[PDB]
């Protein structure tokens, strides 16, 4: 994604439009409750197996635990992944908030263009030509700044997602 | 002892019900993520998180099946010893 | 000894050599450093530059790369914008021009002369092509001659038959704006004459401003540490029915010189641009 190829009107307008991070924040609270609930599930499951091992403690049951181990370790792995989701969603929301803040406001872009046309409309004798070129450099500076902000936004978001590893299928017990 | 197998089967099905209920309670929020802005980075993030939620729901449905097949085995194995008299 | 790349190719060279911006007048895409420049290898323009030897593998021809470094961090920049017809100063008037278009008007030719130490390099953009090469620049006269040659290559014109004069700039812009607003009416030249401008100068000026055959704007930019500054004065040449006129401020509220575009006075105007640079002696500066 090479946003430095798009002019500042595009990158600035794109980040300022939209509904904001609320739906992301609501999802972080939801994922976080799943983490809480499934940690309880993992704790209850381990306890269920240990009570059965206590109430008979014989070859019949000791073989059920062996056939249950792959699922138990899977359930542990799932708990670790669940605890990561909320953290990374909030890293993403922060990346968006910093991108929004560091992006050049559209008003600055519009004002540059508007001032440029006022010099054009008064440049019959050519004595504003250099100041026109200065305004063109400032616009290119805006272009570069928005390109840098989107670069850093992509990289922060890409790092956060890379830490959300794929869900794996649960093994069978019976 | 067959009564312990019956007790475990009852707790496994209770645990299964909790896994199923928590997945269903929060699914409206985890799958409703929208891009906070119109840029492509915001879209790639929201799209990833919606698909990540959807694949989690599949993973849990699969875990619910593993647990029910485990409770069934526990009950079937308990009726192999309670009548073996 | 020279090369020519399109706007895409010039931007890749900037990327291969980590050059953020060159002169804005070349209106190239800015380059922004990222974690990878390998997606550049996918552009078709890369293999085209590999065939001309401009890029050998992934390394830019070193003579060329030396010229790009002058454009990238010059001590002095002299700019000339030339037009066939009215000079539009970059404005392409189509409402389907995308935002931040890198196009320039089809009637416009853009010449940048950059210097680093004693290395003088030329960057000239026409349409969507840029030509980079070394340029022999000695004194104001060499610059003046290069501008004139570029102007004559568009349209030939002889020095207008006018009487040189200096007028107050702010009063002149106000009177010129009103005269334009009247349509350059032959009866509305009153307050230009009341400023001491000859009846002959007014007639030629009205023609050059109202319906020029070709124009040139010439100015310069100087760089110290990280600060920058343009020449306080700009040289404007214009080709009207009554001949070619030269306009420029003199070193200084300010005064505008209205002169016939004689080879000598065009040389005086170029010098006056360079002597209004903020950081002193232009031939030697860093
Ligand atoms: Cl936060
Ligand atoms: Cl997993």
């Amino acid at each position: 994604m090479h946003f430095e190829a798009y002019p500042p009107e595009v990158n600035s307008a794109n980040i300022y439009a939209g509904p904001g991070p609320d739906s992301m924040l609501a999802a972080a609270r939801a994922w976080r409750s799943l983490d809480v609930e499934m940690t309880a599930v993992q704790r209850s499951f381990n306890r269920t197996l240990l009570s059965l091992m206590d109430a008979w403690a014989g070859p019949v049951v000791m073989q059920l635990m062996e056939a249950a181990k792959p699922f138990v370790r899977w359930l542990t792995d799932l708990c670790v992944q669940l605890s990561e989701v909320e953290r990374q969603i909030h890293e993403i929301v922060r990346a968006y908030e910093w991108a929004h803040h560091d992006m050049v406001p559209l008003a600055q872009i519009y004002n540059n263009r508007a001032e440029r046309q006022i010099l054009i409309d008064n440049n019959l004798l050519g004595q504003f030509t250099a100041q026109i070129a200065d305004l063109d450099q400032e616009y290119d500076d805006f272009w570069d700044e928005d390109g840098e902000v989107m670069r850093d936004y992509r990289l922060r978001v890409s790092d956060a997602l890379s830490k959300l590893t794929p869900w794996k299928a649960p093994p069978p017990i019976a | 002892n067959p009564e312990a197998l019956t007790v475990a089967a009852t707790e496994v099905r209770r645990i299964r019900d909790r896994a199923i209920q928590s997945d269903a309670q929060v699914a409206p929020m985890t799958t409703a993520v929208r891009p906070p802005a119109a840029d492509l980075v915001s879209e790639k993030a929201a799209t990833f998180l919606v698909e990540y939620a959807r694949k989690y729901r599949q993973t849990i449905a699969a875990a619910a099946v593993v647990l029910e097949e485990f409770a069934h085995a526990l009950t079937t194995g308990a009726d192999k010893y309670a009548t073996a008299e | 000894t020279d090369i020519t790349v399109n706007v895409d190719g010039f931007w890749m060279l900037q990327a291969l050599l980590d050059i953020r911006h060159v002169a804005p007048e070349l209106r190239c895409r800015p380059y922004v450093s990222t974690d990878s420049n390998d997606w550049l290898n996918e552009h078709p323009g890369m293999a085209v530059m590999r065939e001309q030897g401009i890029v050998v593998g992934d390394t830019v021809n070193e003579q060329v790369a030396a010229r790009m470094r002058v454009l990238a961090a010059p001590d002095l920049e002299v700019v000339a914008l030339l037009s066939r017809g009215k000079l539009l100063y970059g404005v392409v008037d189509n409402e389907d021009q995308p935002p931040g278009s890198r196009d320039i008007p089809d009637n416009e030719f853009r010449v940048v002369l950059a210097r680093r130490g004693q290395h003088w390099v030329s960057a000239v953009r026409v349409g969507n092509d840029i030509t980079v090469d070394d340029v022999s620049v000695s004194d104001s006269a060499s610059i003046a001659a290069l501008v004139i040659d570029g102007l004559e290559s568009i349209h030939h014109a002889d020095p207008a038959a006018i009487n040189a004069v200096n007028v107050p700039l702010e009063e002149m812009l106000e009177a010129t704006k009103s005269w334009q607003e009247s349509g350059f009416n032959v009866f509305s030249g009153g307050d230009l004459r009341r400023m001491g401008i000859s009846a002959s100068t007014v007639a030629a000026l009205g023609q050059a401003l109202s319906d020029p055959a070709a124009e040139v704007a010439v100015y310069a930019r100087q760089y110290r540490d990280d600060a920058k500054g343009p020449s306080a004065s700009v040289l404007s040449l214009k080709d009207g029915s009554g001949g070619r006129i030269a306009l420029y401020q003199q070193a200084r509220e300010a005064w505008l010189a209205i002169c016939p575009a004689t080879p000598q006075l065009v040389q005086v105007g170029v010098k006056t641009v360079l002597d209004t640079l903020p950081y002193g002696e232009w031939k030697t500066h860093s």
